RNA sequence: UAAAUUAUGGUCAAUUGUUAGUAUUCAUAUUAAUUUUUUUAAAUGUUUUAUCAUUUUAUAAAGGUUUAUUUUUGAAAGAUUUUUUGUAUAAAAUUUUAGGAAUAGUUAAUAAUAAUUUAUAAUUUUGAUUAGAUUGUUUUGUUAAUGCUAUUAGAUGGGUGUGGAAAAAUAAAAAAAA
């Protein structure tokens, strides 16, 4: 918005600066780890967990924290759901598409999203593996998705999974994949026990951008 | 509570409740009517709520800057007085 | 309610309490449901000022390799109909699917056809609405629409390519929203206008001798009500108004 | 809290309202919405005693000993038809009556045209499930004399409270398509003689007078005498 | 209506459905056999109005 | 006074479900194996088998295994009406069906009649088009529905149908069709091929 | 109402006459303008003190100054002749 | 949101809600009783002090002669007396700025000190609650309605700020010579 | 089982993530301590950080102190490139020849036309700065990191005679780059932070060799100890890698 | 290392046993208590709602805890056409038994790791852990007084995890959407 032009611009003034002399880093403190609080927060880069009264030379940014949109299919007793989950990197600047590929197969800590080939893009048009985040522009800000391979087939009854409310599970898929882990008959204490949300949340209509009624 | 009077629209089902509140006309203009005189009420509380507001500041405004008077007086003193200490030190 | 600041209660790996993402199927009616009403949006631009990738003279070309970092998202108007190559064709006859693109046809140009029209690799879409007739709003010369010919060989076709099961955001639509002003009223006063000689002004309100007819006596209604909808805090139809404004429910 | 009744005024836990917004209190709960509802229990309730002396059957009894004279069950379909519109008649009774399943007819509900109350629904389209009686209905709303941008999901098509109008007029085949109907402040000029507002916003109708007799005949100011 | 209520041992007499759970819930367990078998041919004899109407068709 | 708190979150919205509390406990292993038992009682598996985690209605391929392995009454069809009863639940009775009967299907099925036994049928079917399906019925319908009644000479039903035509909905009936009932004219039809009139009975005045 | 009433409240004279209850709040803040008789940091009750003793908060702080000029001998006769009695100024 | 709801002291909203000022005393023999006017919670436990924001006064329900005063020939004065005290700082800022709400009873106490106007439950069951028709209402407020600004400033000077600088204190505070 | 329910390390909120976003929308998902894993750790060195005009210029020539011969440095270095080498050969292009090895006081750029007077005063400027000051024995152990992982390096230990180099050096910076305008990479009333590189990778080299040193490498010298060393020796060099097989020296002096 | 006065100020400290050679707080005293007496408590049916459902209604059962108990606003208050924010879960002090020994899903680093990651780990004689007794840091009694001697009660794990917050299974005396 207008801040992003406003800090650009002024990063690029200040790099056209004939004369300066140079930061002194005795006066440009770091960040601290300590501070009161039990939880541990991360923050901005410009910004610190002290009160700093002034405003600090512009830096560029070597380290862009990339944000990548995945869907995943969560099991809720009701039957499944299509939900969101974003992995974040530390993509270092000058990094090629390809590198954050791999940077992101890497960080995602769930069984469920990297299985097959996926491919980034923004705003539905895919990014060259070949070229550099600085040609299309991509800052923290940017929204970028991404595109698994059956994804496109997930309108049909086949690739999206199938919930044991309406579907035969059986002895074929018992030992296979998320049915084997979830444990579909009933233990004593429940087995890893999903989150739930009934039938009638959303209405006879499930949840939309639009008002439907 | 509200009120369920003996001729709003009474449900037959054993399943549940005897009575749903559904209104005859007259119950709803009866009512309106009544809901009209509380408001009438009610104006002039919730008129009363800010008045007093306002109030509550301007005596915090008043009171809290003749504190800030006497105080900065208190405490520039104490702070002459310690810088003294120390040139005698 | 407000959004509440940060989620320390549950692991984030497992994501727990998540508003589903909505994802447009391209089989059902639901479809249409989003994509319409901004057509409709679109095509009053195009026929006030001028957007620039809204009219091809021809079908874009693009290689295999290309084809999905080119083609989502773009929307491109042609003159007569030819169906873009390697798609397979369906036709929409589903009378619910139909039914959204009502006030586009009716209040601008009249909808002949609708095509699904997917790719034979079967990721990518085209969405494609074939128009007869001229416009039922007034064309500006300078607009966009006036460079075609099948508006003002009366059929014309818009297109629209997209990914399916994506979220309606990335299916482009909210560029459009631009608002140009009809300039059709006011044609009547410019100097090109020779009716603007047979205007006459109102300065004066004029003398009135007789109040307004009143309206008819009021008949309580007779049947059972589900109380005040102000104190259930249903707007005035359960339509639209804000709570406070009872007007125009029962008493 | 987006939208007070009255402002913020708390002199009284009445004087909110029976709900503070429109807008659903907590998140986690989105049915909470307010709608304009309608008396399911009663409106569905249909009457038994009309299934007195009838001697129906089942579906799944295709049995030979089972089924009955022709006239028997001839008196049977007619006494479940009257079962089935014995409370009212639901959208999808109505519909499949009428010309191209009523695509295009106004269905208004009984409460929405008296008093100050004025709205129907245009019907768009439907879908008839395998049972009738039930399924989904959209259509556009017109809210005196103003109209909605896009066709909606009907609510409440299943509750017996329907009546309608056939028109030919307004009759549209399944090829073509059902235009939403003009509002009147926008699409057609304005005209007293073709249509008069009901009410307006900041309207409301005069006392009827049989309500002040029987409310000052209860508050004790003009008397009553058994 | 509380009456109605009465019966259910919700404990705070909330206006609330709670049924009970008793120890034989299901059939099996209260001792009653499957649903015995229908014999096919003897409900698909004709009945007496289809038999006599075959007598006032013959003539 | 609503069961939020009494009964855990996915029960929520749960109605017509018989004494719901069962499907608290059915974690414990003595309700579990009751349930075997219970589904066991139920019939139509191979295997000791028990409904998923949180479910308290049965899955949907289950039931409708059920209902397809539930044996269709009448195991004896004779008359080609039977025959296309059979059919008839099978195609528009089947478990959550989509598809709907449509006026044609009914006039075939109505041709079919012979012995009084099969109109009885036949009616039933149309009982089920009017209330149960709710189809619009076309002209040629009481056509059709009146043939079939002279064809066992059972005339009471047609004017039946005709005193009140409106439950039934029978939204034409030819003039002449209720002359025909009501006496005045002798005959309902002439067929134009025949060039006689119908019924025959009365077309011995045309002789 | 609001309007009947404020014509009639008005209109009577034992109104327009200041309502301290109605018109102000004295004091907004949570602690008290001065020291009223608390304890001490000895623990002597307020009847045992009196405020503005060693306890209260400091006070604080070539040629001739301005201080200089106001002063005056007592030999030298006096500003305006003010008849101080003899014994007083003793 | 208890699963088996405390049946006795129901409430409305989370416990605890917006606070509330009640009165309430221990229950005792009427000859000694008195009364807490108490800003506190909507949810009280066991003991009152757990929610408690402040406290506003005591009230004595017993009307008292008054020995404190001299013996007053004048007839209104040697009415009982009833005592009550009122912390009036805390009750504007509680219930104007924290926007409390009001128990009956101390609404009528706080009523007869002329801080509130008498409450809704208060009643003549001599008068009827009146009626209204909206055409008779607005021929009164086409009769009289004042005009737009004189309003507009009304509701400034009852509402938003009341002190004002008249041009004199203006000129009074505006810099002199040296620095002007 | 074996620990806390949830382990205090876990516990992490982003606040760079808009408010309300991991409560309803969606939940964030990332590796959080590669980020909170500190400078002891990852072993990086601030260093005076460059003016963008100054950043543009590649620096000409640098003060250095001169390790003598025989150092407990160089052998230990030298062991260490043995070792290094048996591990991974690839290192071999990266690595400093013991030969260059040289403590690095402060980096600067001369342009080519004023060249000989700066060097002349400058070189006096120098001798008068460092008259007073008698040899310096200073301790190097542990590596560091300059220019996100691309120059690896032998730091000098605040331990020892070091404080007297803080004054000379912070000297010599308030003289050449305050006196006579000179770029010095950094500010003049900042100290330069003193060390011995031992592995690099230059512009050309990146490509072929990546474009960070792999921590696999010198993991376990990062706190190895290289030893004491007393220096006399203080040089002005401009680099030139062919003129005598050790940095071109275009001053000098010596601290006795 | 000098006295002081413009004179009682800045608001009350005041102890009561008739014993039996002598040494040592020890029977019989006063005050405060238990012995000791029906003048302050109280009965069950919480309540709306759109109907077999869904909205409102969050700390008195027991168990015995001495390095111990700690927290938000997203509910309501709450004002307003739609998005808006950040601050919190952590600690420090005070901790009992006449005669006194070892304790243990275990410390710290790594990390949304490890039923077998790495390490020369952690608690204890400055009194631990088990085990007894015990409801923790404005409440009483005695007394001229540093003392001695009381203070109830209320937070008892998880197992489809709802809710803003578990405080959620009789036992009010909290008006709970006209
Ligand atoms: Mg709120
Ligand atoms: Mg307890
Ligand atoms: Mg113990
Ligand atoms: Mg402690
Ligand atoms: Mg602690
Ligand atoms: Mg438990």
């Amino acid at each position: 918005g207008h801040y992003q032009q406003e800090a650009f611009e002024a990063r690029k003034r200040f790099e056209e600066s004939t004369t300066y002399p140079g930061p002194i880093r005795a006066a440009t403190p770091g960040d601290t780890r300590f501070y009161s609080g039990s939880l541990e927060s991360i923050l901005h880069d410009t910004d610190r967990h002290y009160w700093r009264a002034v405003t600090d030379d512009p830096r560029v940014q070597h380290l862009i924290p990339l944000r990548i949109r995945f869907k995943i299919f969560t099991w809720v007793t009701s039957g499944w759901e299509q939900r969101m989950q974003v992995v974040q990197i530390m993509a270092p600047k000058d990094s090629t598409i390809a590198q954050v590929k791999d940077l992101v197969i890497v960080e995602n800590q769930s069984p469920y999203l990297c299985v097959s080939s996926f491919h980034l893009a923004i705003d539905g048009k895919e990014l060259d593996p070949q070229k550099t985040l600085g040609e299309y522009g991509i800052t923290e800000q940017s929204q970028i998705d991404a595109i698994e391979q059956n994804d496109h087939l997930l309108h049909r009854d086949d690739e999206r999974p199938r919930d044991w409310t309406v579907d035969e599970i059986t002895a074929e898929d018992v030992k296979r994949s998320p049915y084997k882990e979830m444990e579909m008959q009933p233990l004593q204490n429940l087995a890893p026990r999903y989150e739930a949300r009934p039938k009638g949340y959303f209405g006879r209509t499930y949840y939309s951008g639009m008002k439907q009624s | 509570r509200q009120i369920r009077p003996y001729y709003n629209l009474p449900s037959k089902s054993e399943h549940g409740r005897k009575m749903t509140g559904f209104l005859t006309p007259y119950r709803h203009w009866m009512w309106k009517q009544n809901e009209l005189w509380r408001n009438v009420h009610e104006a002039q509380f919730e008129h009363l709520r800010r008045v007093y507001k306002r109030q509550w500041l301007e005596s915090f405004r008043v009171n809290a800057d003749e504190y800030i008077y006497k105080y900065n007086i208190t405490k520039a003193a104490q702070l002459a007085q310690w810088e003294c200490e120390m040139k005698e030190q | 309610s407000r959004r509440f600041r940060y989620n320390t209660k549950f692991p984030a790996l497992v994501s727990y309490n998540k508003l589903p993402w909505e994802v447009v199927n391209h089989e059902t009616p639901q479809f249409h449901m989003h994509v319409a009403p901004h057509y409709e949006q679109l095509l009053t631009l195009a026929a006030s000022s001028p957007v620039p990738h809204i009219i091809g003279s021809k079908h874009i070309d693009v290689p295999r390799e290309h084809r999905l970092r080119l083609l989502p998202g773009m929307l491109y108007l042609l003159d007569g109909d030819t169906l873009p190559g390697e798609f397979t064709i369906n036709r929409v006859l589903d009378p619910t699917a139909l039914q959204y693109y009502g006030r586009l046809s009716s209040q601008i140009v009249t909808v002949e056809a609708v095509r699904m029209l997917v790719p034979d690799d079967l990721r990518l879409l085209c969405n494609c609405i074939t128009f007869k007739g001229p416009l039922h709003l007034p064309v500006a010369p300078y607009a966009s629409l006036a460079s075609l010919r099948g508006a003002s060989s009366n059929c014309f076709t818009l297109y629209h390519f997209v990914r399916p099961n994506r979220p309606p955001k990335e299916l482009q639509l909210e560029k459009y929203y631009i608002h140009a002003p009809c300039v059709a009223p006011l044609s009547e006063f410019a100097s090109n206008s020779d009716e603007r000689g047979n205007w006459r002004p109102r300065l004066q309100a004029p003398k009135r001798t007789r109040r307004a007819t009143p309206l008819p006596a009021y008949r309580p209604p007779q049947s059972y009500l589900m109380g005040l909808a102000e104190r259930l805090a249903v707007v005035p139809g359960g339509c639209f108004g804000r709570r406070s404004l009872m007007w125009g429910h029962w008493f | 809290r987006a939208d007070p009744l009255n402002g913020g005024s708390s002199m009284t836990l009445g004087s909110k309202g029976s709900k503070l917004s429109p807008e659903p209190h907590r998140r986690r709960m989105p049915w909470t919405a307010a709608k304009e509802y309608v008396p399911g229990v009663v409106l569905n309730a249909r009457d038994k005693m009309v299934l007195d002396g009838v001697q129906l059957l089942d579906i799944e009894s295709i049995d030979r000993a089972s089924q009955l004279d022709p006239l028997e069950v001839l008196r049977a379909v007619v006494a479940t038809r009257e079962y089935n519109i014995s409370t009212g008649k639901n959208i999808f009774q109505l519909a499949s009556q009428a010309t191209y399943n009523g695509r295009g007819q106004r269905f208004y509900r009984k409460e929405w045209q008296e008093g100050t109350y004025d709205k129907y629904v245009t019907l768009s389209a439907i879908d008839f499930d395998r049972d009738g009686n039930k399924g989904t209905a959209y259509g556009y709303i017109t809210f005196h004399g103003e109209t909605t941008t896009r066709p909606v999901q009907v609510d409440f098509a299943d509750v017996p409270g329907w009546y309608m109008d056939f028109v030919e007029e307004r009759a549209v085949p399944f090829t073509g398509i059902v235009p939403p109907p003009p509002s009147i402040g926008t699409d057609v000029p304005v005209d007293p003689h073709s249509y008069r507002l009901k009410a307006y916003p900041y309207y409301d109708a005069p006392n009827p007078p049989e309500f002040v007799e029987r409310l000052l005949k209860d508050r004790g100011v003009l008397p009553d005498t058994p | 209506e509380w009456l109605y209520y009465k019966q259910f041992k919700t404990v705070d007499y909330s206006y609330r459905v709670i049924p009970e759970l008793p120890e034989k819930y299901r059939p099996h367990q209260s001792g009653i056999d499957q649903a015995p078998l229908p014999d096919y041919r003897e409900i698909n004899k004709m009945p007496q109005w289809a038999e006599c109407e075959e007598r006032r068709q013959s003539k | 006074a609503s069961l939020r708190y009494r009964r855990p979150y996915w029960m929520m919205f749960l109605k017509g479900v018989d004494n719901w509390k069962i499907y608290t406990v059915i974690q414990q292993p003595d309700h579990q194996r009751t349930e075997m038992l219970y589904q066991a009682w139920l019939g139509g598996l191979d295997r000791p088998y028990t409904r998923p985690k949180c479910m308290a209605n049965q899955p949907l391929w289950l039931s409708k295994k059920r209902h397809m392995l539930r044996k269709e009454r009448l195991d004896g069809p004779e008359t080609p009406l039977e025959k296309y009863v059979l059919e008839w639940h099978k195609k528009f009775h089947s478990f959550q069906g989509t598809e709907r009967p449509t006026p044609d299907d009914l006039h075939t099925a109505l041709d079919l009649v012979e012995r009084p036994l099969d109109l009885s049928y036949a009616l039933q079917l149309l009982g089920q088009c009017r209330n149960l399906n709710n189809i619009r019925f076309a002209k040629e319908t009481f056509l059709v529905f009146l043939e079939a009644c002279l064809r066992v000479g059972r005339r009471d039903c047609a004017e039946y149908a005709l005193e009140h035509a409106e439950p039934l909905g029978f939204w034409f009936i030819d003039e002449d069709h209720r002359r025909y009932l009501q006496g005045e004219q002798t005959w309902y039809k002439l067929s134009p091929l025949d060039n006689l009139y119908y019924p025959v009975e009365e077309n011995a005045k045309l002789n | 109402f609001r309007d009947v009433e404020e014509r009639r409240h008005s209109r009577d004279v034992v109104n327009e006459l200041p309502n301290p209850w109605y018109d102000y709040v004295a004091h907004a803040l949570p602690f008290p303008d001065r020291d009223a008789g608390y304890p001490d940091e000895y623990g002597d009750l307020g009847q045992w003190r009196a405020p503005g003793g060693p306890g209260s908060p400091v006070r604080g702080p070539r040629g001739y100054t301005a201080e200089w000029r106001d002063l005056r001998n007592p030999m030298r006769p006096p500003e305006f002749p003010t008849p101080w009695e003899r014994k007083y100024r003793q | 949101a208890r699963a088996v709801i405390k049946r006795r002291s129901p409430q409305l909203w989370g416990a605890p809600g917006a606070p509330i000022i009640r009165m309430r005393g221990h229950h005792v023999v009427w000859k000694f009783q008195s009364y807490d006017l108490v800003v506190e919670h909507t949810h009280k436990r066991r003991n009152s002090d757990i929610r408690l924001l402040h406290y506003l006064g005591k009230h004595c329900p017993h009307p008292q002669k008054s020995l404190w005063s001299p013996d007053t020939p004048v007839a209104q004065d040697r009415h009982l007396f009833m005592l009550t005290t009122v912390d009036i700082d805390a009750f504007k800022y509680w219930f104007g700025v924290k926007r409390c709400r009001l128990s009956m009873k101390p609404w009528a106490l706080l009523a007869k000190a002329g801080l509130l106007p008498p409450s809704l439950t208060q009643n003549s069951k001599i008068m009827p609650k009146p009626l209204f028709d909206k055409e008779s209402l607005m021929r009164y407020y086409l009769a009289n309605r004042k005009d737009e600004d004189v309003m507009a400033r009304e509701k400034y000077l009852n509402y938003e700020n009341s002190m004002v600088k008249t041009e004199e204190e203006r000129a009074a505070e505006r810099p002199v010579a040296p620095y002007l | 089982e074996r620990g806390l329910y949830f382990p205090i390390n876990h516990r992490i909120v982003d606040h760079r993530i808009a408010p309300g976003v991991t409560v309803e929308e969606t939940d964030v998902q990332s590796r959080y301590r590669r980020e909170l894993r500190t400078n002891f750790a990852t072993g990086e060195t601030r260093q005076t950080i460059a003016p963008p005009w100054s950043a543009r210029e590649r620096p000409t020539h640098f003060f250095s102190l001169r390790l003598p011969s025989r150092n407990s440095v160089t052998l230990r270095v030298k062991e260490m490139h043995n070792h290094l080498l048996f591990s991974h050969q690839q290192c071999a292009p990266m690595l400093v020849s013991p030969t260059k090895l040289h403590i690095t006081l402060g980096v600067m750029t001369i342009p080519e036309n004023s060249r000989e007077e700066l060097v002349k005063n400058i070189q006096q400027s120098m001798s008068e700065t460092f008259a007073c000051v008698q040899p310096l024995q200073l301790r190097f152990r542990g590596l560091g990191t300059f220019d996100f992982g691309r120059v690896l390096f032998i730091r000098v230990v605040p331990e020892a005679d070091f404080g007297r180099l803080e004054r000379a050096v912070c000297d010599i910076r308030r003289r050449v780059g305050g006196v006579l305008g000179v770029d010095l990479k950094g500010n003049p009333h900042d100290s330069y932070v003193p060390h011995v590189t031992v592995a690099k990778i230059r512009p050309n080299q990146r490509q072929q060799l990546g474009d960070t040193i792999p921590q696999s490498l010198w993991a376990d010298y990062q706190h190895h100890d290289f030893g004491d060393v007393t220096l006399s020796t203080v040089d002005l060099c401009r680099m030139k890698g062919s003129p005598d097989g050790y940095y071109h020296t275009e001053g000098a002096v010596h601290l006795s």
